[PDB]
Order: C-alpha cells, then structure tokens, then sequence
C-alpha cells in the first residue's frame, strides 16, 4: 500500500478567517456554534461534513451585528473558514 | 481503481470522543472579556455530537496544565475501535494560540499530539478541530451583489 | 436576497501544503500538487464539485513520497495539501453554453 | 434554504484564470530556481482553458508589475463572468509570496477581490491556488494500525 503523511486527515473548522473578529448573539451563544449546531441537527447524520460546513458558512454569512456599544460595529459581518487536509468523504450516518 | 466516492470507514464499534474545552472567564491578570453565552454553545454542541454517537467529554475553565494533561491523555488512549476524533475549543485566541483559563497554548502543540507519528490508532481516521475564537481585530464589512 | 454578504465570503484558498511544511516536486513533470490537481481537473473538473475534486487531490498527493534526494534523511518524506473554504454554495465547472 | 444550492455558473464567460509563474529570482534573494514550474504553468493553462477560463499567464514579474496586473484584473468588470481564479507558482515566506525581486503580503492580493473592492465578483467564487513551501518541516510517513 501507500504510506500517509502524518499531517493528513485533519479538518480545522474556524469560526472566522485569520485577521477578523467573530460575533455572538446577546445570550444564546456565538453565531458560528449556533449555526453549526442548527446544521448538525438538520443534516449531521446525512450530509458530507464539508458540505455541511459550507451550509454553516452560508448561514453565518446572513448574520449582522444588531446591537453594540461601538456604533462602527453595527451591520458588520463574519464568514467562517474550514481548512481541509481530508482525503475522503466524511459522513456521520447513524450507527 | 481510484474511487472519487471513497468514504472514510465509519463502521467501528464507537464513533469516538468529542472533547470540548469551554472557557467562560479568565485569570483576572489576563484582562480578557467574559464569554457570556459560551455555556449555551457547550450544551448545544454536547447535544448535537451526542446525537451523532460521540462520547462527549466537556471541561470548563481548565488551566493550561490541566488542559494539556487531559488532551495528552486522550491522544495516548487507543482509538483503534473509533471512527474519528473531535476536539472543540470555545475561548479567546491570539495568533496561532488558544487561551486556557490562565495562559495561552500554541495550537500546533495541541494538533501535534494527534498527528500520525504521535497517535498511531487515529492513522487513516479524521481528526476534526473546531475553534470558536476571534482571529484578529478587523470587522468584515457588508456587501450586496451588483443588481 | 434579503441578507448582506461578508466582503470576505466566497473565497477558496488552495495551498500545496499545510502551514509549516515543505512541498515537493518530480522536477521533469513539475510539482506534486500541480501535477495531481491537473490530473484531477482533466478527469473530473467538468463534473465533480470543486472541493470534492480538491479532496481527491489531497488523497493523490498523500500517496507520493520522496524517492531521490541528496539529503538521505528526506527519503520517504510526505506531503498533504490544504484548502481553506469560505465558500457558501456548491461550485461546479459544467461545460459552458 | 436548499442544501444542494450551487453558485450561478451560467454567465456569458467562465472568467479569467490569472497565473503568476516564477522560475528564477533576483540573485540577491538567494532563492532556489523552480525547475519544473514551466510544466506546471502549461498543465494548468490547458486544464483551466478546457474548463472555459480565459487564462492569462505572466512569467517572472517584478513586484510592481505583478501588483499592476492583479489590480487591473480586480478593477475590470466581471459582471458577465461566473468566477475568478488566481494562481501563484513561487516561493513564499509566512503570509507572503515572492515576485522576482521581493515578497508581497498575500492579504494585499486577496484583498483587491473582496466584495468592498470588487463589486462585480460579489456572490461569485474567488479561487486562489498557491504552490509554495510553507515552512521547513518535512512531513513523515505513517501506516494505519489495521494493516
Ligand atoms: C458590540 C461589540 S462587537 O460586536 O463590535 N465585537 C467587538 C470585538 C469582539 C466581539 C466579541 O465579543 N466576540 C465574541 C466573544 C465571545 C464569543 O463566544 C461566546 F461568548 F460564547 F459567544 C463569540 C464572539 C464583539
Ligand atoms: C531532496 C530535496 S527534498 O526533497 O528534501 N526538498 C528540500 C526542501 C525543498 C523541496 C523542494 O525542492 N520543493 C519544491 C521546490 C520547487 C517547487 O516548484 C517547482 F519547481 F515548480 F516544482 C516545488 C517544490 C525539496
Ligand atoms: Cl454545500
Ligand atoms: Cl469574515
Ligand atoms: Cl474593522
Ligand atoms: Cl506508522
């Protein structure tokens, strides 16, 4: 067979791209974990996990800062970022 | 045949461990803001990963020594009968570091424990890191498509 | 339709290697990563979702090893590429028109 | 909310694929020549042309020339294009890519195509492909515990 790189088969899922702030709703948690969990609830046991993370990018991209003591932050945005060193399709079908 | 539809083998006895490091407050001398709502995030992830068959192990406001001991321990147990590994950090960060309660830790130290040469029983298996942390001090700005 | 977009959304950053690592080459036919990317584009570019295709590129580059080097410690060494997605939708390059 | 949603790829043109191909460097950079990059550039040109891209290749541009060319492409109309591809075949250092004579921050190059700078690519994919070493560690071979 072929050997693998010791760094293969990692998936790094970040709330934001390097350089940017991440955001939260006042009480119910971060934008990113709320939207990740909603997508896990609806699609986690069927969709390929990177397809699911792409839906999370779309969902978080719809959010905006509604309330902030800094008025320059109002209306500001976030897109998450996932970095894949995966080599195969990843599914969490029911066991 | 190189099969473009090839899936990771996910029919092991166990899904595997989902580790969650949940950081709400920090050592006063770090002058880091409280992460109000992180307990909702931790509980939401616990439910969703449990529903996907993970053994969820949550740790709240660990200090650097405690967090390193715990993650090193998980890296040295057998994952031979597991599909995969998930590790979640809910905290502040700085560059390529994540904050424990008292101090920051290089993210490469944490992922390094699960690389193929350190963690033989996860070779060929997905290692999934999920990091909720700001990664700089710029706010992204809103745009709309032309038309 | 109803929502604004982040100015940084809908980027895809495709790297030959993860941060911190050397990338490799054959030298006649070029880099491991561009050779395997181009082979997958040739076979699957017009049908597969582009991140699905990049995942096949990760698998193909992961199969390679350093066979010849003046540094003998480099023999058998390895590379995995890395793609970073801020995409919000599926990306296909179906034939135009 | 449709989980199978695809980018709109039915515009008149696929769009531009920009390729910055760097084989040799200003002698005072002490950077090794990139023997084989010619093969990579030609291979990409064929594959992207076959996918409908207008491929525009530039060999061994100096920093000023590279910035002028990429700024030009960021300020033309992509209203009738599906997407944008940009390829760098060069050496890098941290979050920099090398032109012939000097390094350039990758964020300056991607930044030109952000939605607030490039209105006609808003809602469209921007794809950056970078063939460059990203440090001085060789990854090591491992085998799954199963075999
Ligand atoms: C109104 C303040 S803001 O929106 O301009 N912004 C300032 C920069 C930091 C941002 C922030 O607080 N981010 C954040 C903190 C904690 C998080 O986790 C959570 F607490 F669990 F939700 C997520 C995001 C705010
Ligand atoms: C035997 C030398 S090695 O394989 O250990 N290795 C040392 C570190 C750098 C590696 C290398 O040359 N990588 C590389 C150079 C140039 C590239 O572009 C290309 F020339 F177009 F292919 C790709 C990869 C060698
Ligand atoms: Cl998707
Ligand atoms: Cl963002
Ligand atoms: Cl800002
Ligand atoms: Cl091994």
């Amino acid at each position: 067979v072929y050997t693998l790189p010791a760094g293969a088969d990692f998936l790094m899922c970040y709330s934001v791209a390097e350089g940017y702030y991440s955001h939260r709703e006042t009480v119910n948690g971060s934008w990113y974990i709320q939207d990740l969990c909603e997508m896990l609830g609806k699609y986690g046991s069927s969709l390929e996990f990177t397809e699911l993370l792409t839906l999370v990018n779309r969902k978080v991209s719809q959010r905006r800062v509604d309330f902030c003591k800094d008025p320059s932050a109002i209306g500001k945005k976030q897109v998450p970022c996932f970095a894949s060193m995966l080599t195969k399709k990843l599914h969490f079908f029911p066991k | 045949m190189f099969d473009p539809a090839e899936k990771y083998k996910m029919d092991h006895r166990r899904r595997g461990i989902a580790l969650i490091f949940n950081h709400e407050r920090f050592f006063w001398h770090l002058t880091l803001p409280e992460r109000r709502g992180t307990c909702a995030d931790r509980d939401n992830l616990t439910r969703r990963f449990s529903d996907l068959g993970f053994e969820v192990k949550c740790f709240n406001d660990l200090k650097a020594e405690e967090l390193l001991l715990k993650i090193h321990e998980v890296s040295t147990v057998s994952h031979a009968d597991a599909d995969c590994f998930v590790c979640v950090f809910l905290s502040h960060g700085e560059g390529n570091h994540i904050y424990a309660y008292d101090a920051k830790i290089e993210i490469q130290t944490l992922t390094g424990l699960f690389k193929g040469d350190k963690c033989h029983s996860l070779v060929g298996k997905p290692k999934i890191f999920i990091i909720q942390a700001c990664r700089g001090n710029q706010h992204d700005v809103p745009v709309i498509p032309l038309d």
